[PDB]
RNA sequence: GGGCUUAAGUUAUCCGCCGAAGCUGUGGCAACCUGUGUGGUUGGGUAGGGGAGCGUCGUGUCAGUGGUGAAGCUGCCGGGUGACUGUGUGGUGGAGUUGAUGCGAGUGAGAAUGCAGGCAUGAGUAGCGUGUGACGGGUGGGAAUCCCGUCCGCCGAUUAUC
RNA sequence: GUACCCCGGGAGGGGAGUGAAAGAGUUCCUGAAACCGGUCGCAUGCAAGCCGUCAGAGCCUGUGUGGUGAUGGCGUGCCUUUUGAAGAAUGAGCCUGCGAGUUAGUGAUGCGUGGCGAGGUUAACCCGUGGUGGGGGAGUCGUAGCGAAAGCGAGUCCGAUA
């Protein structure tokens, strides 16, 4: 019988990412990893095994290209003509929760589990954060060579 | 119109639950020979009376 | 010899309502409904016993991948290197240990890592 | 055995109803045998099952049914089971050549053998016949034969080499 | 079978405990409308219902009373139990027969009409029994 | 789809890996052919052809069996490759019926806007068929709806009488 | 065929009696399913569901097997009829019961099997009042074919004894 983690016998740690300079897509593919415990053995898509991921500077997420202004997100409220657009850059400026959560969840599988993990993302324009009680340690985006 | 589907069971007794009633609240009787349970505000029917235990009156002859 | 039908048929009827009885609404109580539903079980059942086993070595390679990437190995490089050092222990082991024995696992990536091509 | 057909059933003479219109499924009569109480489609109708057997075969059936037992020695010729007038219990004591069990006693017409007739008539475990009218169930159904001398001597006059 | 305790309505709703019960059977009113007042009597002190369905409006109220009375009169003779002390256990009821009627419709059509029918089961038991 | 030019884009090349019920490994089953002590090949399947069986009822025979409890129904614990099933073990039930081998079928139902019965869904929903009743007392287990009385209203070429 | 007592206007019930059995109480043998409920265990009020299947925590139970099942993957009913249907093509509200390849020919034509064999077999009918057994060979198929036929015949016909 293959490994099953069981409920709470996973410790879920608590990370805190610098976005400062880091593109939007890197930054959400290492979130999702993290939040969805993707680097840890005990792995079970099933089974809450991933971290708390604190991203501070998110005001200061890199974008390449015309993407500033030209890669648009959308909004409906379902009645017609309720279609609102804003672009990254002005999302970035004004909301960048909204928009750090928004590229996150699409590089979630689109479950009730996700929706839960996506609580765990707490995301910040500014370079402070008030969870100092959970202690975030340090996360760098890395790659593994070969 | 006219019903497309059997309603299911689960949806059936959901709607069906709400279809209850409410149990009568009664009082004691403010007269102490009576002490027999009436509506509020309405004359008791086992002695006829009504008002405070200082000042009753009869509304009923029963 | 006239024959009454339902000593005969009940049979199946009882045999269908007994594999039917976890099944929410018509499904776990009229014959019929049950019968469809089982039908639709038993190609769910054998289609699902032979994707078990993509899924098992899917949820093994995903763990493996895992527990060499700590130690600064990816999962191709540590398959192959575990290959060219001719240790044959298959995914479910591999993942066995990656959970339970980590240490065996990390003597394991140093094997795998001295038997890479290194070119 | 007999069953009535759809046209054999009471009544059943005139469409039910309109063929178009009612909502209702098309019927052509109240006795078409889907209905209760309509016709039986295949069932049993009167028949005869009697076979054309060879004369050959049957023969060569009750011959080679003899003949099974009489290499078990399960045959016995006696001259008769009684002695004047009708009685049950002697022949009864007579024919314990054998345990009285599916016993056939192979006497000779319907008066050379009265007497013995009547006498094993009712014994229940004996099975009576003339000798003209042996056959091969009653043959392979019996555990002894008990000819009487007369019996067999029309046995196996009536047909032999 | 050749076994013992041949199965009975006090062992199936009572069971050596103390207390009793009462049924009335082939009650003219549905099974859904004395259910409507069943679903407020049970659990209730016995007392305190019968004087509640005594003001109940529903007509479902004078048929239960009745039963619920029956029963506590039934605890008071083979129990000695009292009727303040007594709680109402279980109250359940059941479909009765129902009959089949014709109400004529308009265009020579006849709708069916069901008069259904109930059987009100009650079954009290002393206080102390609430909680143990 | 998220996101991607800091390519996760195109392109050439090299090194790995993933990926099917394919192939290999291991453990069962089955059809045909073949030397007849290796085994080989084969086994998706509608119309359709061929082969072999499960279950129901009646029945010859044999062996039985049943109030120390048959049938039927209903659980639990098992069994077979399938129809299915136990000579396991209860409950209910109250008079039949089991196994072997043959014999005969009114022998198997999910559907025909199929037939009969019973019961759901809509739903405590629509309707309760032109309208004027009110009060006092009585009867009664129970009264808006019964009886009596008083007010009031209604028909009156008819809500009258024959 | 339920005396008598209790609640109730009654209906119904509860005690008790008769009975082997009354949960055999006249709606009376057995008493299935749909359907309707009471109780207990688990789950269920952030969730998109052909309602299952595989993976799987937790709880209850543990009669160490069973109930439920958060959560993840996969997954568009059944039948008919179609090139093609989850189909927004047909039919089906559900359950129980019933409802479609049969029977007759000394029919036609094959096959399996048994008997007899250059032969096989009887029909009506007769005897057995005792039946499923015996007789009955009239007929019928095989025994030689070819030709319109006369006819000839291992040949015959078209043909000229080709
Ligand atoms: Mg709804
Ligand atoms: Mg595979
Ligand atoms: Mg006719
Ligand atoms: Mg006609
Ligand atoms: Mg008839
Ligand atoms: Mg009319
Ligand atoms: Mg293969
Ligand atoms: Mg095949
Ligand atoms: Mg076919
Ligand atoms: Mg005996
Ligand atoms: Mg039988
Ligand atoms: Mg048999
Ligand atoms: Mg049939
Ligand atoms: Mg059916
Ligand atoms: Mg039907
Ligand atoms: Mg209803
Ligand atoms: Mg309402
Ligand atoms: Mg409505
Ligand atoms: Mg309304
Ligand atoms: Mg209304
Ligand atoms: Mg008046
Ligand atoms: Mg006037
Ligand atoms: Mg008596
Ligand atoms: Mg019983
Ligand atoms: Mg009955
Ligand atoms: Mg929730
Ligand atoms: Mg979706
Ligand atoms: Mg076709
Ligand atoms: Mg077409
Ligand atoms: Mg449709
Ligand atoms: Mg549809
Ligand atoms: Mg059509
Ligand atoms: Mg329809
Ligand atoms: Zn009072």
């Amino acid at each position: 019988t293959t490994y099953s983690p069981k409920a709470g016998e996973v410790q879920r740690k608590w990370y805190v990412i610098d976005a400062e300079d880091i593109v939007l897509g890197r930054l959400a593919t290492t979130a999702a990893n993290l939040l969805r415990g993707k680097h840890k053995p005990q792995y079970a898509p099933h089974i809450d095994t991933g971290d708390f991921v604190v991203v501070v500077n998110a005001s200061k997420i890199a974008l390449t290209g015309k993407k500033a202004t030209d890669s648009l997100r959308y909004d409906h409220s379902g009645r017609p003509g309720g279609l609102r657009v804003t672009s990254i850059g002005e999302m970035l400026a004004k909301n960048p929760r909204r928009a750090v959560e928004r590229a996150v969840w699409g590089m979630m599988p689109k479950n009730k589990l996700s929706r839960q993990q996506l609580k765990k993302l707490k995301v910040y324009g500014g370079p402070e954060h008030p969870h100092a009680a959970q202690n975030p340690q340090p996360y760098e985006i890395t790659q593994i060579a070969q | 119109a006219v019903p497309k589907r059997k309603m299911s069971r689960s949806n059936t007794r959901h709607r069906r639950s709400q279809w209850k009633t409410v149990a009568t609240k009664l009082v004691t009787c403010a007269n102490p020979a009576c002490g027999e349970k009436h509506l509020p505000h309405t004359a008791c029917p086992s002695c006829g009376g009504y008002g405070p235990r200082g000042d009753r009156r009869q509304v009923v002859e029963a | 010899a006239r024959v009454k039908r339902s000593v005969n048929a009940k049979k199946k009827r009882r045999e269908v309502l007994d594999q039917a009885s976890g099944y929410r609404g018509q499904r776990s109580r009229l014959y019929r409904k049950a019968k469809e539903q089982t039908l639709h079980s038993a190609t769910y059942s054998f289609r699902d016993r032979r994707a078990k086993k993509g899924d098992f070595r899917s949820l093994w390679i995903q763990r493996i991948n895992a527990a060499s990437r700590a130690q600064g190995m990816t999962y191709n490089r540590f398959i192959n290197g575990l290959k060219n050092a001719g240790v044959e222990v298959d995914r479910k082991m591999l993942a066995e240990l990656a959970v339970s024995d980590i240490n065996a696992f990390n003597s394991l990536v140093e094997v795998a890592k001295a038997s890479q091509p290194q070119n | 055995h007999a069953t009535k057909t759809r046209g054999q059933v009471s009544g059943g003479g005139k469409k039910p109803w309109r063929q178009k219109g009612t909502g209702r499924a098309r019927q052509g009569s109240t006795r078409a045998p889907q209905w209760v109480g309509g016709g039986t489609v295949h069932g049993p109708q009167p028949r005869s099952y009697a076979q054309r057997t060879p004369k050959k075969m049957v023969g060569a059936a009750l011959r080679g049914a003899l003949s099974d037992m009489a290499r078990d020695n399960r045959i016995f010729v006696v001259t008769s089971l009684v002695d004047g007038d009708k009685p049950s219990t002697k022949q009864a004591k007579a024919v314990l050549s054998g345990l009285a069990e599916l016993r056939k006693v192979l006497v000779v017409l319907d008066r050379s053998d009265e007497i013995d007739w009547l006498s094993v008539r009712n014994l229940s475990e004996v099975h009576v016949l003339a000798a003209d009218q042996l056959n091969t169930y009653d043959v392979v159904n019996a555990r002894t034969i008990v000819f009487s001398q007369a019996g067999l001597d029309a046995f196996v006059g009536a047909r032999s080499a | 079978m050749s076994k013992t305790e041949r199965p009975s309505r006090r062992a199936a709703l009572l069971g050596d405990r103390p207390g009793s019960y009462a049924i009335a059977r082939h009650v003219r009113m549905s099974a859904s409308k004395c259910r409507r007042v069943i679903n407020l009597v049970r659990g209730m002190d016995a007392v305190d219902a019968v004087t509640m369905l005594k003001f109940q409006p529903q007509a479902a109220a004078e048929p239960i009373r009745k039963v619920i009375a029956s029963a506590m009169a039934n605890a008071e003779q083979t129990e000695g139990l009292r009727a303040d002390d007594l709680y109402i256990s279980q109250a359940f009821v059941d479909e009765g027969i129902t009959m089949r009627r014709i109400r004529p419709r308009a265009k020579g059509s006849a709708s069916r009409i069901l008069k259904r029918s109930a059987h009100i089961t009650v079954v009290v038991e002393p206080k102390e029994a609430r909680q143990a």
